């Protein structure tokens, strides 16, 4: 048990940014109770120690002059941060405390996903760094807003998480609303003009799918940057609308909220263009583009100035959210019109199943495996059904939006809401003959119910299991794997593996181009063993290949001048109980080389212990 | 329960000194001093 | 004074030139720093009147969307400038203002070509209208008001000449408007309101002009509750 | 984040290696006495209950604002390891 | 097997009274069988629930039966199900066993019946744990209830056909952590068994027979029966649960009054009008807010604590012995050896504290007195003692002191001493002195309150009414619910609660809608509908019609596609309410909120804070005395545990110091934490 | 005067009693209404003063959880009850007045019971204390101050007597706001604001009263832009 140690119930701190965390100032003060003590003799609040410490021994007694001590104490000091189980290095971050009434930890909503906690009753504990020295790394390689990339992707970790996105996807989507009559502005003068006072009837919308412009560019064009919001404020244009502008040197035919999402970015780092050439202001933002954006800032702008852009999609994100007003209602669910077709064609064709086997032609089990296969077609035809419902008719769907932007939904949860969750298992695995034709937006019988209730167990019994198998896999990669440590001068023993950018059999036999994936994760951020010179650009040896070099080889094989990759590695380094700069790569929680001394053998074994805990678990062997 | 092998316990860095060119002036001056009569 | 009322919001200034100025203005109450704020930020973009060019008329021209021969620019993209140009009366008496300017030839045609008159100026000289190459040949007349906020060009649809064109008015000498209300900590009680709205302005007025313009509309609507009835 | 953290990485060959920089150039500020600077007129550390940081709050804090300036030297061995803590006693006072 | 009460509020001590367990003798089920037994066998039926077993490794084994379940003969839970003869379905009833009912072909209860008539040719049934589509004149035999399926603490929720069962369960689980509010509520929508949990648990006090009240005291109900008989009914004034809940029976009944056998004479501790009450139905709006509700936070509006809404009353049992030791007895004295009559005020009765005195953490709450050091005195004491004051009680404070974290005011005190009565004092034990304190407990920004459904999650942030969104007539909500959290899980019937809820809240009326069977999506919008005319009507004879704001966000709306384009507001209007949203303006900018927001009356109750809870927090403390480590108890709070994994995380950073420190400073270094301390000091 | 000027808001009324209050005013230029009408309602319900029971002291009662003989209701409860009594006084000089009541036996007692001070009024007599049955007997002294705002008992804690228990604090007179902006239409122009503003009060002070107390807060705080810096 750690001496300078604490534990409370976690909350949301909004305003907080990475670089800080709410501590409740009545916690801060055990806490630090020695550096207050005689912080309070270099001041007239107490003459000595022993005195300093009867001054506090009671509640009522403390003057505000204490807190006013304390709050001096701890100018730029952190403290680190836990959660209940720490997984990877993550799991603990240091943060400057900022003093608070009640009891309460205010956390930054950035980490929650680091540290897997939520606000349902999460408590996290919180540690003091003592030495001048313990405090220096805290502060300077523990400290939560420096390591923004985790260790097992060069992927952020500082994702903007559910209601940021949800915030800024909303600001920056386009609408599109009644086809009647004629779409063709590109051609006719006619066209621009009937269009457009048929528009100010009630025949065409300010956004029809009319190729080149529908009447709402026609109408509203924006010279600067800012008449264009000016005209929302008094409003004209609402965010989600299609209007024309000006920008540095092009009309563009963007949003307003696309256009003000540019300039969130275009202040966050005050180059501007620079924002721009790393933006994507031709979609909505979901948690992808947005996930993007911070790996490009990481690389291009510089680490701290990324910090800010964090910070800066989570404000707008949040107050952009709140006024969005996306609320959830029971008919925001939509069941498709499809539903019962689909339902009642597959109905039938149960029918004939059942005629089939009335007579003598399908053996008790063709029948069986039949019948799912008819249910497991039809379940997955209501579900694009439904999307296809919301992708034509409700872009803005609430329920819809949440999951296509990266915020919150699963493709597998929505069926179960607007269309229909259809089959459960038994209890032993064999699935149930009958379906559960209901959705959750009506009544789940007491019986489809109870059907669906059998995996539900399994699932949580599953979970139940991982909590602790999470464990029982580190442990071991933990035992092997601790002694491996960064510590070196490039191991000069050259035996290098290839990577394998071709997979020999998907069919039996065809060659393809790997998934852009597995391939990153292959080649990001590895050294050259040797030199390879492919469609122009002559990669040198030892180089180090960014995310954008990775994308480059691939960009090759497709067009066929490289099959294999020469590139040092782990698997074939020569330092005995360690493993070398050149051999590991880059990805330190920082993008650039790795740093001599890091713990990569956790690093590894934690980053693969973790996942673990949502791969199924029925038997080991 | 001795310092951990890997990080800032590092035999490539557990000693680095630091200096102010003010303190470096003053080193120097201490080797000027050895020389003797 | 020296306990309530000298504790007591200590308005400070930073302004540089006549475009941007920070106001602070701390302590103040609970939820106050947003109840003034949001007013003075609403009076600001719509009440400072302003000043913005209503109609255009080129003398061949008839519909907006044409392009004038030896004029690299087209229609839309010079009633575009103009919105961007910035002038300025001294007196009631100029409610409408009808500038006009004629350019022949290989000449740039700037803000400061137009025909100067008694009471108006241009604030905006260098401004871009166009290029004319050879035989270029573009004669105008564009319109220019007093007005408040932002007032599409189809709501008002202004008629000085039957073949001229209305422009959208951006009626203000203000760009942005911008408030942040922040804690801040004064010895006993925590909860506090800092109010600080940043100013943007084209140069016509300056920020803390507009901000002192803004707060006596204010004023000036909260004695319309005078006379009950 | 903090002041150009990005700056001060690069200044090193080794991540690790600017922790142990700052940390032992902290310790030194503390204590053979605060004033062991080299930044201090015109534009330095500072804290607001008044404008005080100006004596001794973040010890690193300072430490890292003057690495990240070109006066300081950190070397694997750059001063003979018992005649540094000699002058230093020597010429810096506050004991 | 045998537990403490689970009183936290009865429905928790019926449920805990009521739950089946695996483990125990051991000789039926240990430790190592599993995941067979923990399953939903399909035999569960109305004899288990499929919910109610607990999270967590012991999932399954321990779960509360079922509605309707009874253990017959012996121990074989017999869930009913109706008999039907042919076409014919009867209301009799057969509590068959598990076995019997594989046999028989058995129909579900949601088939469209005409008395005795079945009314589909093709309609469900399932033989045995198989779902089959039978036949009217198959159909042998009909599940009774919907009810009889699951456990009574489940029943208590609304639509539960609309949410998964998997967050069904924390629904369940989160009643039984219901905290009695002084301000109990009923929900604005009730399944139906609300009445029936406070009756068959024994919350309220029921009138026996028919008759007349006498006296209505705040402490006694003596009725007059017709029988010529009048009995005195004492009210449990302020009780202490178990687990430090307020038990107190409110009298609703007036002075005189012919009351109905088997009525509501007082209310229980959480029931408002004999029906069960937790928590408060409160006007809620369904929309994001800054981060204040993010992952699950909930923002509160102030208004909430202006009036004393969720508020809970708690009392802890502070308890002191006076002991015997070889060195002299421990005397209990108003006598506090070294410093200040300050501190002994309130310690008004020599000894013990005076009642109804406000005690704060370090105020002594009772005073004791023994001896200085094990067998001899001291050199160096010696010697002070002389000084300034060589005549001095050499005897050590060991005072009952109030706890970290906080007391309220004393209420009731307890001294058992010498003579004893008919109590058993332990061996050693001169005497013991209990001092039972309370204290309020108005909700705040560490509390944690969730509905019905599972919606869990904590308050981050108490708004001023001043900014909170508002509605068009300047009523504003009181909790503001991120939408976030509903699509994931999977419980609409939360979202379909508000709806109901809205319709309540202007046409001033409560419902019930049952577990399956229930209110209807055309039923609500219907009264949505009429709900429309109490809310609009009056703004139209109130002398105003719309906004340019509710003009505005009609615009977005008709764009979004909630109104039919081309209907005049007033219409439009009633179709967006009819959904179930409203417009709400911003209330920090009065501007509205672009997009119709739903609103409406939900439930939500306020959760139990534990002792852990009670955030802890140490400095330096006690150590072991075999392991050197950190062990707290009674006031120092105790070190938090540096786990493996803990580790780790340091050993993957930098953090060498920070690790060796959690190992050596911090924990285990005897001379370590020592000159550790006085160095920081 | 005639034109714009004559063209001024209509400030009209409509009060009943002293707790509801409504008020009416146009026209008013482009989206004005609610430029007033919301800071207004910020001030109304954070900004002003009331009235609101401060202490108790039950003569026989020590704690607050604590139950009297012969009364039906229980100490947490009337101190609950309490809190909505809704009092009056007439002048600064009233700054905590302790109003006193006695009954004993069967009777009820409502806050009409309560033995008249001078220059203090009750709004609130039918409102219900308790119900007393037999030998039933309750005597007690609660407090009453001027404040804003809420104050939680136990920021305050009053001391009058010793075994007295201190109250929350509701201090705002106001009850609920509420402002609508309806189109008006004035001859020429349609678009035009129409703002009405409904005000709800505990009876301490009325409608009209707290609305001025409010637009001079404001008016007060749109000064405190005057000294640069
Ligand atoms: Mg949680
Ligand atoms: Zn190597």
């Amino acid at each position: 048990r750690v001496d300078y140690s604490g534990r409370s119930v976690i909350v949301v701190g909004p305003q907080l940014k990475l670089h800080q965390c709410g501590l409740p100032k009545r916690m801060a003060l055990e806490l630090f109770k020695p550096f207050l003590l005689k912080k309070m003799e270099e001041k007239g609040i107490a003459p000595n120690v022993k005195a300093a410490r009867r001054m506090l021994e009671r509640q009522r007694d403390i003057k505000d002059e204490v807190w006013d001590a304390l709050e001096e104490v701890i100018h730029g000091k952190v403290v680190l941060l836990n959660r209940a189980p720490t997984l990877h290095r993550l799991g603990i971050q240091a943060f400057q405390p900022v003093l608070v009434e009640g009891q309460s930890i205010q956390l930054h909503p950035l980490v929650c996903e680091a540290f897997n906690a939520d606000f349902d009753g999460d408590q996290m504990a919180v540690h003091v760094p003592l030495s001048s020295f313990a405090q220096a790394e805290a502060r300077i390689q523990m400290l939560s807003a420096h390591n923004l990339l985790s260790p097992a992707s060069g992927e952020p970790l500082a994702k903007p998480s559910r209601d940021i996105i949800l915030g800024l996807y909303y600001i920056t989507q386009v609408r599109k609303e009644k086809k009647g009559a004629g779409l063709e502005f590109a051609t006719p003068e006619e066209a621009l003009a009937a269009h457009e006072r048929g528009e100010v009837a009630l025949n065409a919308p300010i956004k029809v799918a009319g190729r080149e412009t529908s009447v709402g560019r026609l109408k509203y064009v924006f010279a600067n940057p800012d008449e264009a919001l000016l005209a929302v404020a008094h409003g004209i244009v609402d965010l989600q609308d299609v209007v024309t502008v000006r920008y540095m040197g092009k009309r563009l035919e963007t949003s307003p909220g696309r256009i003000l999402f540019a300039r969130i970015v275009a202040e966050a780092v005050e180059d501007e263009k620079v924002a721009w050439e790393l933006i994507q202001l031709d979609v909505p933002q979901e948690k992808n583009s947005l996930k993007d954006l911070v790996y490009q800032a990481f690389l291009r702008l510089g680490m701290e100035k990324t910090a800010r852009l964090l910070d800066a999609l989570k404000y707008y994100g949040f107050t952009f959210s709140t006024t969005s007003g996306i609320t959830i209602g029971i008919d925001d669910a939509v069941i498709p019109e499809e539903k019962k077709q689909y339902l009642e064609e597959a109905d039938r064709k149960l029918l004939q199943i059942e005629q089939a086997y009335e007579m003598g032609f399908l053996t008790d089990r063709e029948r069986y495996d039949q019948i799912l296969q008819l249910w497991t077609e039809t379940t997955e035809k209501v579900t694009q059904a439904v999307f296809k419902n919301f992708e034509e008719n409700y872009p803005f769907n609430p329920l819809y939006v949440m999951a296509q932007s990266g915020a919150r939904g699963n493709p597998q949860q929505i069926r179960q809401l607007c269309g229909l969750r259809g089959l459960m298992q038994k209890p032993s695995g064999e699935t149930f003959e009958v379906p559960v034709r209901s959705s959750f937006r009506e009544g789940l019988t007491v019986l489809e119910y109870f059907i669906s209730s059998h995996g539900a167990r399994k699932g949580g019994a599953d979970t139940a299991l991982r909590t602790a198998d999470s464990g029982y896999l580190t442990r071991k990669l933990v035992d092997v794997t601790h002694e491996i440590v960064v510590r070196e001068a490039d191991c000069g023993t050259t035996n290098y593996i290839s990577v394998p950018l071709f997979q020999p059999d998907e069919v039996t036999r065809s060659l393809r181009l790997r998934k852009r994936a597995d391939i990153e994760a292959g080649l990001y951020g590895r050294v050259l063993a040797r030199e390879v010179e492919v469609l122009g650009v002559r990669l040198e040896e030892g180089r180090y290949l960014s995310m954008d070099d990775v994308h480059l080889l691939i960009k090759a094989a497709e067009a066929g001048e490289i099959q294999e990759v020469p590139v040092r590695s782990p698997l074939t380094c020569q330092t005995r109980y360690g493993v070398c700069q050149k051999c590991y790569g880059y990805d330190l929680s920082m993008a650039r080389p790795v740093s001599i001394g890091e713990a990569v053998g956790i690093v590894a074994a934690q980053s693969i212990g973790e996942p673990g805990t949502q791969l199924t678990m029925r038997t080991f062997h | 329960g001795r310092l951990i092998p890997a990080g800032t316990g590092s035999d490539f860095v557990r000693f680095t000194q630091v200096v102010d060119q003010k303190t470096l002036k003053a080193i120097e001056e201490a080797r000027k001093e050895a020389v003797e009569a | 004074m020296l306990d309530s009322k000298l504790k007591a919001p200590v308005f400070t200034v930073r302004t540089q030139g006549r475009e941007y100025g920070e106001f602070v203005l701390e302590p103040l109450e609970r939820g106050f720093g947003v109840t003034l704020g949001n007013p003075l930020r609403r009076i600001l973009l719509s009440s400072i009147p302003g000043t913005a060019v209503t109609s255009v008329y080129i003398e061949d021209v008839l519909h907006e969307f044409s392009t004038i021969p030896g004029v690299k620019e087209d229609v839309v993209e010079i009633i575009l400038n103009l919105k961007e140009l910035v002038v300025r009366f001294l007196n009631p008496s100029l409610q409408t203002v009808t500038l006009l300017l004629k350019a022949e030839g290989p000449k740039e045609v700037k803000a400061r070509d137009f025909l100067p008159v008694a009471d108006v100026e241009i604030m905006n000289p260098d401004l871009h209208i166009a290029t004319l190459e050879e035989g270029g040949r573009l004669n105008m007349e564009v319109r220019v008001d007093r007005g408040v906020g932002y007032v599409p060009a189809e709501k008002h649809g202004i008629k000085d000449r039957i073949n001229a064109i209305p422009v959208d008015a951006v009626f203000s000498p203000v760009r942005r408007v911008a408030f942040q209300v922040e804690d801040t900590r004064l010895g006993q009680r925590t909860d506090l309101d800092k109010l600080t709205l940043r100013i943007w302005t084209d140069g016509s007025v300056t920020p803390l002009e507009a901000l002192n313009q803004a707060v006596e509309i204010l004023r000036e609507h909260l004695t319309y509750f005078s006379n009950p009835q | 984040a903090e002041p150009g953290i990005d700056k001060l990485f690069g200044m090193v060959d080794s991540k690790y290696r600017l922790t142990v920089v700052v940390a032992k150039r902290a310790q030194q500020l503390l204590r053979h006495g605060f004033k062991n600077t080299v930044l201090e007129p015109e534009e330095r550390p500072k804290m607001q209950t008044l404008e005080g940081l100006f004596d001794d709050p973040n010890a690193e804090t300072w430490a890292m604002k003057e690495l990240l300036t070109g006066r300081l030297v950190f070397g694997e061995n750059l001063v003979p390891e018992d005649r540094l803590q000699k002058e230093m006693e020597r010429i810096y006072p506050g004991e | 097997l045998s537990q403490f009460k689970d009183e936290t509020n009865p429905l928790s001590s019926l449920r805990h009274k009521r739950r089946i367990s695996a483990l125990g003798p051991g000789g039926l089920t240990r430790e190592r069988a599993g995941f067979d037994v923990r399953d939903v066998h399909r035999t569960h039926y109305g004899r288990i629930c499929p919910v109610e077993t607990p999270e967590g490794a012991n999932i399954g084994l321990i779960t509360s039966l079922a509605a309707y379940a009874r253990v017959d003969e012996l121990g074989f839970i017999r869930t009913p199900y109706r008999r039907v003869v042919g076409g014919v379905v009867t209301d009799e009833v057969v509590y068959m066993t598990a076995t019997e009912e594989d046999r028989y072909t058995i129909a579900q209860a949601n088939t469209p019946l005409e008395g005795n008539r079945i009314a589909a040719e093709r309609v469900v049934a399932r033989r045995k744990g198989e779902p089959v589509i039978v036949s009217p004149e198959e159909v042998e035999f009909m599940d009774v209830s919907p009810k009889q399926v699951f456990s009574v603490n489940t029943n208590l929720i609304p639509f539960l056909e609309h949410d998964d069962a998997n967050r069904a369960l924390m629904g369940s689980n989160m009643q039984t952590q219901a905290v009695p509010l002084i301000r109990a509520q009923a929900p604005v929508v009730m399944t139906g068994l609300e009445e029936r949990v406070v009756r068959d648990s024994l919350a309220a006090l029921y009138a026996e027979e028919d008759g007349e009240v006498a006296k209505v005291d705040g402490n006694r109900i003596v009725v007059r029966y017709e029988d010529g008989r009048l009995v005195e009914y004492p009210l449990r004034r302020f009780y202490r649960s178990n687990q430090g809940t307020a038990l107190d029976q409110r009298p609703r009944v007036v002075v005189g009054q012919r009351v109905r056998k088997g009525d509501l004479l007082a209310d229980g501790p959480a029931s408002e009008n004999g029906f069960l009450a937790l928590g408060q139905n409160v006007l809620v709006a369904i929309m994001p807010f800054d981060g204040y509700n993010f992952e699950d936070a909930i923002v509160i509006s102030e208004e909430l604590l202006k009036r004393d809404f969720y508020t809970s009353i708690h009392i802890e049992r502070y308890e002191i012995e006076a002991r015997d030791t070889k060195l002299g007895p421990e005397r209990i004295t108003r006598d506090i050896p070294h410093l200040s009559e300050a501190a002994l005020r309130d310690l008004d009765e020599e000894g013990v504290v005076r009642i109804g005195a406000e005690v704060k953490p370090g105020d002594i709450l009772v005073g004791r007195t023994s001896f200085k050091g094990e067998s001899e005195p001291t050199p160096e004491e010696r010697l002070l003692r002389s000084i300034f004051g060589e005549k001095a009680r050499d005897v050590k404070d060991t005072s009952l002191r109030v706890p970290p974290g906080e007391g309220g005011i004393v209420v009731r005190t307890v001294r058992l001493r010498r003579g004893d009565p008919g109590v058993e004092l332990k061996p050693g034990v001169r005497e013991v002195v209990r001092v039972y304190v309370a204290q309020k407990r108005k909700l705040q920004v560490g509390d944690k309150l969730a509905n019905r459904h599972g919606n869990k999650g904590v308050v981050a942030k108490i708004l001023p009414v001043e900014d909170m969104p508002h509605l068009p007539d300047g009523t504003p909500v009181d909790v503001i619910l991120n939408p976030l959290g509903v699509p994931s899980r999977m419980n609409l019937g939360q979202i379909l609660e508000t709806h109901l809820g809205l319709a309540g809240y202007f046409l001033g009326q409560r419902y019930i809608s049952p577990i399956f069977d229930g209110a209807k999506e055309p039923e609500i919008k219907e009264l949505l509908a009429q709900a429309f005319e109490v809310y609009f009507g009056k703004r139209k004879g109130e002398g105003f019609g719309v906004d340019k704001r509710e003009v505005e966000v009609l615009r977005r709306a008709e764009k979004l596609g909630l109104v039919t384009p081309g209907k005049t507001p007033e219409e439009q209007l009633k179709e967006l309410f009819l959904q179930g949203k409203v417009v709400l303006y911003d209330g920090r900018t009065g501007e509205p909120i672009e997009g119709p927001i739903v609103v409406g009356q939900m439930f939500i109750m306020k959760l139990y804070h534990m002792v852990e809870d009670k955030m802890h927090a140490r400095s330096t403390g006690p150590y072991s005395l075999i392991t050197q480590q950190p062990l707290g108890g009674k006031a120092q709070f105790g070190g938090q545990r540096f786990g493996e994994m803990e580790v780790w995380a340091l050993e993957a950073y930098g953090a060498a110091h920070t690790l060796q420190e959690m190992l050596t400073l911090k924990s285990d270094d005897i001379e370590g934490r020592n000159a550790a301390y006085e160095a920081i000091i």
